[PDB]
């Protein structure tokens, strides 16, 4: 179980994405991931984003639940910070798939919102309607309730 | 008869409805006009949630009713 979470962090750990930065397990859980998501799609590069993934007792027969521990303005993100990964969900999963992949999974849909199927009705509409309106709305955002950037 | 469907989002639409009309049916017009998928739409009517199979005469609807429609998003 934890074996197999702590292979991955071990080789992540070595090799991490620039867009990934600050990754270590939690302070008092292993099965806890704590890493800062650095986005490059404007105006999220401008902050960083926390993001902490939880792992189940029954890895990696169940998916790793992961959420933003920051606030993110984006329409595939909620407002508590959840979210909605078709790779790590009840209607999709692979147990051969690791968190790396789902890491990627999860930096193109923060890059590249979806207006298909979002999490925010509201902020998709505006952003099929008016993108610099938006900008302004989710910069302040960004520059408020998220990390600085590393 | 006129009706308010209001959806989580703060986003209200204006819905035109009989008596007679079928939940169901309701969910196609809002899917109509706005594009929500019936299987993500849960129409909540004074905390009665609204049974497809039900009509407007059944949760004792009349005209200009509120009706707060919450999303269930299938993806997670």
């Amino acid at each position: 179980a934890s074996m197999r979470v702590v292979k991955e962090l071990e080789d992540l750990q070595k090799k991490p994405p620039p867009y990934l930065r600050n990754l270590s397990s939690d302070d008092a859980n292993v099965l806890v991931w704590h890493a800062l998501l650095l986005p490059d799609q404007p105006p999220y590069h401008l902050k960083a984003f926390n993001l902490r993934i939880s792992f189940p007792p029954e890895y990696p027969f169940k998916p790793p639940m992961i959420k933003f521990t920051t606030k993110i303005y984006h329409p595939n993100v909620d407002e508590n910070g959840q979210i909605c990964l078709p790779i790590i969900s009840s209607e999709n999963w692979k147990p051969c798939t690791k968190t790396c992949q789902v890491l990627e999974a999860l930096n193109v849909l923060v890059n590249r919102p979806n207006i298909r199927e979002p999490l925010r009705m509201d902020l998709a509409d505006l952003l099929t309607q008016n993108p610099e309106l938006f900008r302004k709305n989710a910069e302040e955002f960004t520059l408020r309730f998220g990390v600085d950037r590393p | 008869m006129q009706i308010f469907v209001k959806t989580l989002t703060g986003k209200t639409i204006t819905l035109e409805v009989e008596p007679s009309d079928t939940i169901e049916n309701v969910k196609a017009k809002i899917q109509d006009k706005e594009g929500i998928p019936p299987d993500q739409q849960r129409l909540i009517f004074a905390g009665k949630q609204l049974e497809d199979g039900r009509t407007l005469s059944d949760y004792n609807i009349q005209k200009e009713s509120t009706l707060h429609l919450v999303l269930r998003l299938r993806g997670c």
